Formats: C-alpha cells, sequence, structure tokens
C-alpha cells in the first residue's frame, strides 16, 4: 500500500541506476580464499544469550 | 598392525598410562628413522582410540603430537592430511577443556603448509561445527566464514535457528542476525556466498513470518522489498551497491539512509575502502 510508496519507488529507482550496465563484479563472484587478507570490521555483539 | 592390537588391548584393559606411553615410545622409533608415514598412521589411530574411550587428555596429548610430526615431516596441507584431522574433530568432546587450544593448533599447522593466511576453508567447516556443538557460536561464525560451500549453508542455519529463539521478536532483530551474513562475505569478497545466502536466509524469514512484501527486479537483480523492514532493504542494496563499485551510489544510498549509516558506521567504512577506494573517513552525521 502506499504507507511506504516513498521507499519502494527509492528502492525500485536505485536499482535501475545500479544496473544500467553490468556491474563491475558479477553475483558469482568469489575472491579466492586464498588471496583473502583480512576479514574486516569487527561486528558487534547480539544481545541474546545462545542455546540449544 | 601388530602392536596396534597390543595397544588396543591395552586400552580395553583400561591401562592408559601404559597403552600412552608404549605407543609413544614406538611411535618415537618411527618419527627417529624418518619412517614418518607410519608415526603419522600409528599417533592419530593412537589418539583415536583414546577419543573414543573418553580419555580426553591422553587423545588430546596424541594430536599435539601428531601436529609435531605433521611440522617435522613438512606435511602439506591436502584431501589426506585434512582428513586425518577431519576425522579427529569429530571424536572430540565438545567439552574437552583444551578444545580450543587443538583447534588453534590444527589450524596453525594448516596456515603454515598451505597458501590461505587463516587456515584449510574444508579444516575450517569441521572446526566450526565442533565449535558450535560446544556452545561457541562466535567462533564457530569465524571458521564457518572461512569455510566452504558448506559452511555457508550451516552458517545460514546457525544465524537462523539463533533468530527463531529469540522470544520478543522485532524490526531491528531480523537485520541483527541478517546483517552478519551481508557483512561477512562482503568483508572476504564472496559475493556468490553473499547473494546465495541471503536468499536462503530471506525465503526462509519469508516463509515463517509472512512479512509485507514484492520483489523488484531489473536486469537480472532481485530485491525483495519489505514494507516494514527498511533496514533488510538497506542490506540488500548495500550488497549490490558494492559490487557497482561506484562510490556516488554508495553515497545515495548512504544518504537515504541516515540512521542505518550510523548504526554501520564502522562496517560501511571499511566497505567504502575495500570496494570503493575511498581514504576520506567517515563524517559522524550525529
Ligand atoms: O614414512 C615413510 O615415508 C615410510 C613409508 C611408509 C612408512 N614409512
Amino acid at each position: 500500500t502506499s504507507a511506504s510508496g516513498p521507499e519502494h519507488e527509492f528502492v525500485s529507482k536505485f536499482l535501475t541506476l545500479a544496473t544500467l550496465t553490468e556491474p563491475k563484479l558479477p553475483k558469482s563472484y568469489t575472491k579466492p580464499l586464498k588471496d583473502v587478507t583480512n576479514l574486516g570490521v569487527p561486528l558487534p555483539t547480539l544481545k541474546y544469550k545462545y542455546k540449544q | 598392525a601388530k602392536t596396534l592390537q597390543r595397544f588396543e588391548n591395552k586400552i580395553k584393559a583400561g591401562d592408559y598410562y601404559e597403552a600412552h606411553q608404549t605407543l609413544r615410545t614406538i611411535a618415537n622409533r618411527y618419527v627417529r628413522s624418518k619412517s614418518y608415514e607410519h608415526a603419522i598412521e600409528l599417533i592419530s589411530q593412537g589418539a583415536l582410540s583414546f577419543l573414543k574411550a573418553k580419555q580426553g587428555g591422553s587423545g588430546t596429548d596424541l594430536i599435539f603430537y601428531l601436529l609435531e610430526v605433521y611440522d617435522l615431516a613438512e606435511v602439506k596441507v591436502d584431501d589426506i592430511s585434512v582428513a586425518r584431522l577431519v576425522r579427529l574433530i569429530a571424536e572430540l568432546d565438545p567439552s574437552e577443556p583444551n578444545l580450543k587450544d587443538v583447534i588453534t593448533g590444527m589450524n596453525n599447522w594448516s596456515i603454515k603448509f598451505s597458501e590461505y593466511k587463516f587456515g584449510d576453508p574444508y579444516l575450517h567447516n569441521t572446526i566450526g561445527s565442533k565449535l558450535l556443538e560446544g556452545d561457541f557460536v562466535y567462533e564457530a561464525e569465524r571458521y564457518f566464514m572461512l569455510g566452504t560451500h558448506d559452511s555457508m549453508i550451516k552458517y545460514v542455519d546457525l544465524l537462523w535457528d539463533w533468530l527463531c529463539q529469540v522470544d520478543d521478536i522485532e524490526d531491528s532483530t531480523v537485520a541483527e542476525f541478517f546483517s552478519r551474513l551481508v557483512f561477512n562475505y562482503l568483508f572476504i569478497s564472496n559475493i556468490s556466498f553473499a547473494h546465495e545466502s541471503k536468499d536462503i536466509f530471506l525465503e526462509r524469514f519469508i516463509e515463517k513470518f509472512h512479512p509485507k512484501y514484492e520483489k523488484i527486479d531489473k536486469n537480472g537483480y532481485e530485491i525483495v522489498f519489505f514494507e516494514d523492514y527498511s533496514d533488510l532493504n538497506f542490506l540488500q542494496l548495500l550488497l549490490i551497491t558494492c559490487q557497482t563499485k561506484d562510490k556516488s551510489y554508495f553515497l545515495n544510498l548512504k544518504n537515504h539512509y541516515l540512521d542505518f549509516s550510523q548504526a554501520y558506521k564502522s562496517e560501511l567504512e571499511f566497505l567504502g575502502q575495500e570496494y570503493f577506494n575511498i581514504v576520506a573517513p567517515k563524517q559522524t552525521n550525529f
């Protein structure tokens, strides 16, 4: 419905602009794990305790 | 073959010190005369039956002995090398007090004797699973992240099961889990895993929570547009943006979602560096 029209329009337009030509890296792109030098930035801890 | 029997006799009898001591002095003799394959088979088999017999201390000691010989004999990381370690990891009690030491030992050998900075991926797949059995969730995550395609499956399951355990779910709750797949796979530049795990995860989310959504498709790319999960839209767009390596799209995206830009400040600064060569630091919006 039209309560989220603004964000729908924005997402749709952004997707069109982003895919006017084939993106530099294809979906199937994988950096060989041999070449991975670092692991980026630490992600936050989750609030939730973990069980099973 | 013959002293393997004398050994597993001493193990059925519960003579653990004799079994251990005898095997070690016999293993020493093989190492001494440079018969490394013999020492490797004896030591690993020995480790296995201590672990099967719930003798963590002696089996663990023999795993370290194996790794010492692996290092001595300059045993390269290959399928046979790794399978010996995988077979052993299987029999390790998740509770073993030195589990993490053993894991680090194995991984460190795989770093030294391969071209992986962080260790063999196939080995990581098994280590990951063990760690998860011990509820070492954050360690499992890392090893899966650095694992194989199977690891990616296991990782999604890890995250999905965890989200389902959460008693009071929320709009920001789903993103806390989903963002982890997008970020981690973007960090190691596995776009393929990023896409594939996003698809598994979002499908399961749709089938369980029945959110309001519509699939937007343009030139073979798809965003699942959620009416009530802005975070989820942003995260999907982020992945495609990184693929384009276009700074202006990256900027546009951030300018539209000011809050998410603040929430993912350090992640986004790194992605800006990795995918867009942005040298300028993040100017803090607040
Ligand atoms: O370790 C080696 O290389 C030899 C071959 C079988 C066992 N001893």
